[PDB]
């Protein structure tokens, strides 16, 4: 028997505007009590590299397709935007959500937020949060 | 068996359950050390509070007042503290303990000291509008307490549907008043006097088309707790939603 030990550490429909939104929703974040973040979240920014997947998706495009970088990927909807932290909760930061140039292959979103409080180790697990949205066409040529 | 301690438990509707503590000399307490004291002729006691908190859990985390508190100390009284918990959607309820440090001082700088600490569930002893047929809820997007004059002004609406013919419904305001003890009767009258006339929709008989965005013009001053005028209908199988929702004061 080898025992170890044991340590103590939803949207709406958007037209093609930029929504800032400031969260202060039920965030578990699930240390023992009253988690002080220590390197606080001001700006999150999410679809940045939606946009820096989807030009390349025009040049991937751009030639025949041989996948190169569109080998059965559907992280464009996954919107994985990696909150990483240093070492009862404390408010998310700011959304801006900045939906001004995106496709409508998508219809949903995730996020994922390291939960951090490391004490000369490395790091630790990781609670993540998804996000439906619905986009509205707004224009088109 | 000094001073009696009750905690009281109240459910806001803004997600935060408010716990306040109350502690008070009991009264039979009160006359047993009066009587020894005011053999030695004291009249007032001075039971000295000089550490009092809260704790949260199986880890013990110090959730905090919503104000200020110094170390007091006085006779025959009463005080209470409140503390806001956070609301639990489900059925796990939070066990909390309390503990304070009442040093009982005797005159001439003789005092004794005393401690006690209590720990119990902080139970509580037992809007989105949404129709009664179908998938249809309603809710408004915007903060629905708002604050505006008598100028014009916006509000939204919000409806999730059944994807299964997602139209067909109409909303319109009824600017009449409803066809109603001569004191009631005229509390009533006052009561449909000023929702029939108080705010008025900018577009009524109005075709829907998953956002709806409804205009109005307010036009009397004072506050409308769910404004209740507006009464969206529905077209097929001819009933009725009302919309008890939304609060805007008018100044």
């Amino acid at each position: 028997s080898n025992p170890v030990e044991e340590e103590a550490e939803k949207m709406t429909r958007n037209s093609w505007m930029m929504l800032d939104g400031t969260k202060t929703d039920f965030h578990i974040t699930v240390r023992n009590k009253s988690l002080s973040c220590a390197i606080n979240h001001i700006k999150i920014i999410p679809m940045n590299n939606i946009e820096q997947m989807l030009k390349p998706d025009y040049w991937k495009k751009m030639p025949p397709d041989d996948l190169y970088i569109m080998e059965k990927q559907l992280d464009w909807l996954s919107k994985s935007c990696v909150r990483i932290i240093k070492l009862i909760t404390f408010d998310l930061e700011l959304d801006n959500t900045a939906v001004p140039f995106n496709f409508t292959g998508f219809d949903l979103l995730i996020e994922y937020g390291m939960s951090a409080t490391d004490e000369s180790c490395i790091y630790l697990k990781k609670l993540s949060i998804p996000y439906e949205v619905t986009l509205r066409r707004t224009i088109e040529v | 068996l000094l001073n009696m301690r009750l905690r009281n438990i109240s459910l806001k509707s803004e997600h935060c359950i408010l716990s306040s503590l109350d502690f008070q000399t009991s009264k039979a307490s009160e006359q047993l050390t009066k009587k020894f004291i005011y053999p030695q002729e004291h009249n007032s006691f001075l039971k000295l509070n000089f550490q009092e908190i809260s704790y949260k859990l199986i880890d013990g985390t110090s959730q905090i007042e919503l104000d200020p508190i110094c170390p007091l100390k006085v006779p025959l009284t009463a005080f209470s503290y409140d503390s806001i918990s956070a609301t639990f959607k489900l059925v796990l309820l939070p066990k909390s303990t309390q503990p304070h440090r009442v040093k009982i001082t005797l005159a001439y700088e003789l005092e004794l000291h005393p401690n006690l600490k209590l720990p119990v569930r902080t139970s509580w002893e037992t809007s989105l509008v949404n129709s009664k047929l179908s998938n249809v809820k309603f809710k408004f997007i915007n903060s629905n307490i708002k604050v505006i004059k008598g100028e014009k002004f916006t509000m939204r609406l919000q409806i999730i549907n059944s994807s299964s013919s997602p139209l067909d419904l109409v909303v319109y305001y009824n600017n009449t008043i409803n066809p109603i003890t001569l004191e009631n009767q005229y509390q009533l009258h006052n009561k449909y006097r000023k929702i029939a006339e108080g705010i008025i929709l900018l577009s009524n008989d109005y075709k829907i088309p998953y956002f709806a965005d409804l205009r109005f013009i307010g036009i009397m001053s004072g506050y409308y707790g769910t404004l209740s005028g507006l009464k969206v209908l529905d077209l097929n199988t001819n009933e009725l939603i009302e919309v008890g929702n939304g609060a805007s004061v008018l100044i």
